């Protein structure tokens, strides 16, 4: 696991990958 | 949060960890 | 549905979503 | 069209039913 | 087949379709 | 190599056929 730019959609799908079936909360500064 | 630094800045998965249930 | 900043391969990929099996056509300018 | 907005400004879903058959 | 501008993940996804059961390497400047 | 150029410039399939096993 290195550091990854992540933008936009990319990050939500990194979450996915990250959490799982553990899940996971999308709270971007609105 | 992280979205604002994953893009802005950059992260690690072990920081992605943190916004799982 | 709020106001999305698509670019790209993400833009056809949105299109498959909001049409699915109607079907779509991609013309950006050329 | 839509390629060209919804890239370099704003569109919404809604605009992309346009495109749909 | 056209020019494509490829980033990023894009980039091994389109290395996926142009080899796939041939497989391949993903080597970027360090 | 072509993570370069297919970022900062632009690259063709058949470019990426040279990337295959
Ligand atoms: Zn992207």
């Amino acid at each position: 696991f290195v550091n990854q730019h992540l933008c936009g959609s990319h990050l939500v799908e990194a979450l996915y990958l990250v959490c799982g079936e553990r899940g996971f909360f999308y709270t971007p500064k609105a | 949060g992280i979205v604002e630094q994953c893009c802005a800045s950059v992260c690690s998965l072990y920081q992605l960890e943190n916004y799982c249930n």
